[PDB]
């Protein structure tokens, strides 16, 4: 069948009953705010992305339980400059789903949170017992008006709006370019130059590569905003840790859009990070079983966050146990552990179907921090 | 850094025109708006008679005439591009002409996204309110009584967010509008009713329809007929109550009607103008149905003739029509009852010069004397030309080209000019005799490096293709001596004239990009070297490049060319070749390259200024500093070794700086902004030079010139700190004395404005306001100069006298 | 390589039935067997197929709940104490061989908490 892809976005392995939140808090741009830091979380969070949590420690439990009273936002430092708990930037995460558990005398808190705003770290103080605060300044977002708004002819304003986009396509975009950038003869640069800095034309060029991975992609499943599109594209690119802080340092979507277009025509073969020479997959086998793209952050029974990438095929692995259907990330499949057949490192899992006629009958899921995106 | 900005040639493009009884109840007037300049005429049998000319602190966006009940003559309502509104009245006392303001105020919402179809402003035919469409999903209404002297308005919500055009309607008891909007269904025409007491839209007098998909223009027919006329792209329709009349004129299928005017007061006739400079007449046929009723019965259109590419129109009297234009020259034409031999009903009477849009220029000296001459590339399409501005009141000369000139440069040795041009051809067949075609010698490039392996092979029917050219124009007769046609699908973005290595020859060097309709980025390019000798042109050598050559500079006997992100530096060898020397890979595309000494300035269209340096012994490039700030930037220039000047979005100017004595290396790699200014226009090219006599300059250190889209030409020169302080004091003192029209504040006009921030101007001194120091009366000068100190010691010349300052300003004016 | 498995059915070992051995079989063993983390602890580590040739140089006394199950059904144990020590042996092997925070160590720890909760109510010998 089809495997409703809204399933993995809900994180039903954590549970079903959770308190939910609606009220919102956004701080002003370029103001200084003091926000607590959640320890032991080692990951780069982008605005709009989802991060699931499972907490056990008494300091991590008493903090999140006083976030719930005040504004529900903590701070996620990238931590990935290199290491050593020193970062220059990070993202605020706001809590929206909250569940409080109990075990053999131990308090467990389950939380779902979403990334909100980027900031730059100013001061980092370890206060009281194990909770690091952070002075922070909110980085602004820049919305650039279109290039031809400055030189538009007043008598040509009426003909700006075009008829609705048709559901062939080669003709419409040429007609789109000729009319929108008509007032390019009043300047020194040709028509095709202003299309290289056009928000629409840059979002459309990236689309013509995302739908090639898995071919049930629809427009309404993908943002029409330049900002939300760029942030959501940044969160599914199988790129190194270095490039992520590079995309988070850009304050304009257009440069983020242009940068993503260059990171997409270079990375082909993903290899074992420890061996650096053994091939696991390529970019031909990537596909999206979730509404959030081919890559999302999941959580462990013990609290170990993994960002998993789904692929059709993988090679150079061997199988350890037997399929285990409990606490599966993709409902309807059982996972058996996969390890690099030459260094026995933990690469990922293999998912097999439960119902004997499902969308695929098998696929592999690979953790981000175990693969080296190399160059063939 | 300190600078001084003044304008040499006032803007020449026309963006609006109205007619009516403004100066007095009897005489007919013609009011013209040229960006920030307003001109008032009086129409006579012979022609136009200028009566008044005023400057406004802003770009005029809406200009209308109206007469409330109880007034002798019309009043003028104006709205600038910073949303500043006013009501102005003409007053004539003795021989003095001054425009009186009677109500003003800023109408801007604190939060809101400006619309996509621009600012729209309309007035009720009974003069009861004003309707403005600034932001999407709102409508602004201003009561129009005598008390509203601050222009207090309110907003009324709309359920349609894509209003294209809106007009008030004639012959309705309550104010009625009629607008075309677009929803996912399509384009529909609706109507509303505006209540002053309720401040909300009521139900429309007649019912909504399904108009043509490309409807764009709404015309409100006067009282006898009533209703509205909708003009689209394929049909013209009339709407009133239940009556519906539509025609499909086949002669208007070629171009798009974009402007109109009413000839007869009763709406019998209408003028129409398209993109490509054609004039139409739209007639309305009346019927009487025995019941004292006048009803429209049919519509027809006629082809009057051909004029310039028109932005505005206005019928004055007796067949005299003013054609306001932006891409060419404005005209006064006459309409004939009988067509001429060619069939035109249009006979040109006058012509008004217009230098915009200036896309390139160069400063040269054609007499070897002191005074220099400026040669620009003006106009577009069939209006393209060359303008040779000479200081002489400027004395402009025109050389028609019937093409689009792009680049210009001068070879002193060959006594010729180099021009990059482009003519539009339909699939090929030319549309008109261009300057490139009517050339003595011709040469078509032979394609050996281009096998055209990458091509769509989708040559359609009647599609438009651009053909580029290099034109050799003599410097005495200005005739075209040669024409070189570039290959198919080939652009031409850069041009330089120089000599390299140890050759005594002087060459022409051109960089091209082989664009294709499919790939969004070019992957091939060419660099070609031309030598024009004894009336013949030749291709000495060419070097194919992987990418697009965006810029070219001569770097101390070497060719510094930008190829996408690379800043590759070339060499000229004995065997007449180009050999690579250095590279510098970047994260940006280098569109703008400026050179001074050994430093190289690199920029992209998003205002990412970069600074490099050449290391001779190592033979490599190293970065010195960088400043990145996302915005739209037009052009850059190098002022000194440390300062860099550029023009950014929303018609602004900015200057950076470099600090060489910085304490650490963090601030030795950063550029500090030191100047911000709202110029008011769109700069497109910068050049070093001057038009005045060379020399024989205390407030002058370099004389950089620039040219704009509206055809305005300005001058910026560096300055000393003492004089900058002096001029800042002068401006602050003069603003209190000068009474601006519309009561606009000068600080608001010059404040650096964008969609995000608005900071006051710093580092720039406006020479236009200072030059006005001489027009004012002597008591005004005394008031401005009173309590001021200006000298070198001796009590600062005691109380600084007015005579010292008037001499100072005269010396300042001497630079242009 | 994997060693031969622990022996089953040794006639020389004495035995009897007691309520504690019955409780250890019918309640405890089935309870642990029915756990999400039980599955790795149900048969000898098969070091050939799992390619772990160093396991049995360190681990000289393999043990698992499958083996214990056969012992109980075949009445191998003499008393409850022997079995409590065997279960603790299973836990100790896991903590000795693996490293703190490893998944398998958390799984063993989870099992041991419930084991201790259950052993707290071992019935008095009848
Ligand atoms: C037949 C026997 S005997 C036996 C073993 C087997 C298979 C095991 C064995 C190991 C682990 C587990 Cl677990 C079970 C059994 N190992 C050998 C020794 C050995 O080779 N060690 C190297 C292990 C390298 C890979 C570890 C990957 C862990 C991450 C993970 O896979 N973690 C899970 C929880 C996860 O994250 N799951 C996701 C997927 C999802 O959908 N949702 C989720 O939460 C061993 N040592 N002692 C015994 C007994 N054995
Ligand atoms: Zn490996």
């Amino acid at each position: 069948i089809n495997f409703d892809t809204s399933l993995p976005t809900s994180h039903t392995y954590l549970g079903a009953d959770m308190e939910e939140f609606h009220g919102r808090t956004l701080h002003d741009d370029d103001s200084c705010q003091v926000i607590p830091v959640l320890p032991q979380v080692m990951m780069i969070l982008i605005p709009g992305q989802t991060l699931p949590l499972q907490l056990f420690h008494p300091q991590e439990v008493s903090m999140v339980r006083n976030l719930i009273q005040k504004d529900r936002t903590f701070a996620v430092l990238a931590y990935s400059n290199v290491q050593e708990r020193e970062a220059q930037f990070g993202t605020t995460a706001e809590i929206y789903a909250y569940r409080e558990e109990q075990d053999f005398g131990i308090e467990i808190v389950k939380v779902k949170a979403i990334g909100r705003q980027r900031f730059k770290v100013l001061e980092l103080r370890t206060q009281s017992d194990g909770i690091q605060q952070a002075k922070v300044q909110i980085l602004p977002e820049c919305v650039l008006p279109s290039t031809m708004s400055a030189v538009q002819l007043e008598s040509l304003n009426k003909c700006q709006i075009f008829p609705s986009k048709p559901v062939c396509s080669y003709k419409w975009w040429q007609k789109y370019q000729k009319r929108k950038f008509h007032c390019a003869n009043l300047t020194s640069w040709p028509r095709w130059l202003y299309s290289l800095y056009d928000a629409e034309t840059l979002m459309d060029r990236i689309k013509k590569q995302l739908r090639e991975w898995d071919e049930n992609l629809k427009d309404d499943s993908l943002p029409s905003n330049p900002i939300d599109f760029s942030y959501r594209v940044a969160a599914c690119l199988p790129i190194d840790d270095v490039l992520r802080i590079q995309l988070l340092k850009i304050g304009s979507a257009i440069q983020r859009l242009r940068c993503e277009l260059d990171i997409m025509n270079k990375c082909t073969s993903l290899c074992c990070k420890q061996c650096q020479e053994t091939e696991i997959t390529t970019k031909n086998e990537i596909f999206s079983l979730s509404l959030c793209g081919p890559m999302a952050a999941y959580v462990n029974p013990h609290g170990y966050v993994h960002e998993t990438l789904t692929v059709y095929k993988a090679c150079n692995l061997n199988l350890i146990g037997r399929p285990s259907t409990e606490h599966s990330w993709f409902p309807g499949y059982a996972w058996t552990v996969a390890q690099c057949k030459i260094c026995a490192s933990h690469i990922g899992w293999k998912f097999t179907a439960t119902k004997k006629d499902m969308s695929p009958q098998k696929f592999w899921g690979l953790t981000r921090s175990a693969l080296l995106p190399t160059i063939p | 850094s300190y600078n001084y900005v003044v304008t040499a040639q006032k803007p020449t493009a026309v963006n609006g025109c109205v007619t009516g009884h403004f100066t007095s109840a009897e005489d007919l007037n013609l009011l013209i708006a040229k960006n920030t300049r307003l001109e008032i005429y009086v129409v006579t049998a012979e022609g136009l008679r200028p009566v008044k000319e005023v400057g406004m602190y802003g770009k005029i966006a809406v200009m209308e005439l109206f007469r409330p009940k109880g007034e002798s003559k019309d009043l003028l309502f104006i709205l600038t591009a910073k949303y500043n509104a006013c009501i102005l009245e003409y007053k004539q006392s003795g021989e003095s002409i001054d425009i009186i303001t009677r109500a003003h105020g800023n109408v801007q919402d604190r939060i809101g996204r400006p619309s996509e179809t621009g600012i729209i402003g309309i007035i009720d035919p009974e003069c009861r309110m004003i309707g403005l469409r600034l932001y999407d999903g709102l409508f602004k209404v201003i009561p129009l009584d005598r008390d509203n002297k601050e222009l207090k308005a309110f907003n009324i919500r709309l359920e349609e967010l894509h209003v294209i055009d809106v007009k008030f309607l004639y012959g309705c008891q309550a104010p009625t509008i009629c607008f075309v909007y677009q929803d996912p269904q399509g384009r529909h025409v609706k109507t509303y009713e505006v209540s002053l007491r309720e401040k909300e839209f009521n139900k429309g007098p007649w019912k909504q329809e399904n108009v043509e998909a490309e409807a764009s223009m709404v015309i409100a027919v006067p009282e006898p007929f009533g209703g509205a006329i909708i003009i689209g792209q394929e049909s013209i329709t009339y709407h009133n109550g239940d009556k519906y009349l539509a025609i499909a004129p086949p002669i208007i299928k070629q171009s798009t009607i974009v402007c109109h005017n009413r000839v007869d007061p009763n709406g019998s006739r209408y003028l129409l103008g398209d993109m490509e400079g054609r004039l139409f007449m739209l007639l309305l046929e009346k019927e009487e149905q025995m019941d004292g009723t006048v009803t429209l019965k049919d519509l027809r259109v006629e082809l009057l003739g051909e004029t310039s590419i028109a932005e505005c129109l206005t019928y004055l009297d007796n067949g005299v029509v003013f054609v306001g234009s932006r891409l060419g020259d404005s005209q006064l034409v006459k309409l004939n009852v009988d067509s001429n031999e060619q069939g035109s009903y249009v006979v040109a009477m006058e012509t008004f010069t217009n230098l915009g849009p200036i896309v390139d220029m160069c400063v040269v000296d054609l007499e070897r004397q002191g005074q220099g001459q400026l040669v620009t590339c003006s106009g577009a399409f069939k209006e393209g030309s060359l303008r040779i501005i000479r200081n002489g009141k400027l004395h402009i000369r025109t050389v028609p080209l019937y093409e689009s000139p792009r680049k210009i440069c001068y070879q002193e040795v060959s006594q010729c000019f180099g021009v990059l041009s482009s003519r539009i051809e339909v699939q090929t067949t030319a549309l008109r005799p261009s300057a490139s075609t009517q050339a003595l010698s011709s040469s078509v490039s032979s394609s050996k490096l281009f096998s055209s392996s990458t091509a769509p092979h989708e040559t359609s029917f009647g599609e438009e293709v651009e053909v580029h050219n290099l034109l050799i124009i003599d410097q005495h007769t200005f005739e075209v001596l040669h024409a070189h046609q570039f290959l198919q699908n080939e652009y031409a973005l850069s041009l330089v004239s120089c000599k390299l290595g140890k050759d005594p020859n002087t060459y022409f060097i051109v960089g091209t990009a082989m664009v294709y309709p499919e790939e969004a980025e070019p992957k091939q390019g060419r660099i070609v070297v031309f030598q024009y000798s004894d009336g013949k042109l030749q291709t000495v050598a060419e070097k194919e490049v992987k990418g697009a050559v965006y810029s070219m500079v001569e770097f101390n006997g070497k060719l510094l060319a930008s190829i996408n992100s690379t800043v590759r530096l070339y060499e000229w060898t004995t065997e007449k070749e180009l050999r690579t020397e250095c590279n510098h890979y970047n994260n940006i595309m280098a569109l703008y390259l400026k050179t001074k000494g050994d430093f190289i300035l690199v920029g992209d269209l998003m205002r990412s200024v970069l600074l490099l340096a050449y290391k001779p012994m190592e033979g490599n490039f190293e970065e010195i500093a960088r400043d990145f700030n996302p915005n739209w930037m037009s052009a850059v220039e190098i002022l000194d070794d440390d300062n860099f000047l550029g023009a950014e979005n929303a018609f602004n100017l900015f200057v950076c700086q470099k600090d060489s004595a910085a304490t650490t290396d963090e601030e030795r790699q950063h550029l500090q902004e030191v100047g911000l200014f709202h110029l008011g226009e769109f700069v497109n090219v910068f050049c070093h030079g001057s038009l005045v006599m060379q020399n024989l300059s205390t407030p002058t250190q370099g004389s950089v010139l620039f040219g704009t889209v509206n055809g305005m030409i300005g001058l910026v020169t560096s300055l000393s700190e003492s004089w900058y302080n002096l001029l800042l004091d002068m401006q602050n003192r003069l603003n209190k004395v000068i009474k601006s029209v519309g009561k606009i504040e000068h600080s608001f006009w010059r404040s650096f404005h964008t969609e995000r921030k608005t900071e006051p101007a710093t580092g720039f001194i406006d020479g236009d306001l200072i030059e006005s120091f001489l027009d004012i009366s002597r008591p005004k000068m005394q008031e401005v100069v009173a309590n001021l100190q200006y000298d070198d010691g001796s009590g600062m010349k005691r109380e600084a006298t007015a005579d010292d300052l008037i001499k100072v300003v005269e010396e300042l004016t001497r630079i242009h | 390589m994997n060693p031969p498995p622990p022996e089953t059915s040794n006639p020389n070992k004495p035995k009897r039935q007691t309520n504690q051995l019955q409780y250890l079989l019918r309640v405890v063993l089935k309870t642990l067997w029915k756990h999400q983390f039980a599955w790795p602890f149900q048969q000898p580590v098969d070091a050939v197929k799992l390619n772990l040739p160093d396991y049995y140089k360190i681990i000289k006394t393999p043990m698992d709940m499958g083996t214990i199950k056969k012992r109980l059904e075949n009445n191998y144990y003499w008393n409850a104490q022997e079995c409590i020590q065997d279960f603790n042996t299973m836990f100790t092997n896991c903590y000795i061989y693996n490293k703190p925070g490893d998944d398998i160590v958390l799984m063993a720890e989870a099992l041991e908490k419930l084991f201790l909760q259950k052993i707290n109510e071992l019935p008095t010998e009848e």
